[PDB]
């Protein structure tokens, strides 16, 4: 029984491992986003300000 | 009644077999008791680091 509770206790820490790069990975992604999306938008508001 | 140079010739017996069981048979007998209860306790302790 000790070697199961090992056993499951490495796969869950692993588990933890893994969601934590994928949780990461996404705010990674939504920094990009938020980043190419902002100056976007920046120019766009810019050539309308222009365009008035 | 009958004491006798028996009582005497006895009593270096008394302390000769006593010396025998001293030397020879008494000190061999102690660790298997304590092997045998180690063994038991051990799982007791695995177990309890099952649940921690």
């Amino acid at each position: 029984d000790l070697d199961l509770a090992k056993a499951s206790a490495t796969d869950q820490l692993k588990k933890a491992k893994a969601e934590a790069q994928v949780i990461i990975e996404q705010a990674n992604k939504r920094r990009s986003q938020i980043l190419d999306e902002a100056k976007a938008e920046a120019e766009q508001e810019r050539t309308k300000i222009v365009a008035q | 009644m009958n004491l006798n140079a028996t009582i005497l010739g006895q009593a270096i017996a008394f302390v000769l077999f006593v010396l025998f069981a001293m030397k020879y048979v008494w000190p061999p007998l102690m660790a298997a008791i304590e092997k045998r209860q180690k063994e038991i306790a051990d799982g007791l302790a695995s177990a309890e680091r099952a649940h921690k």
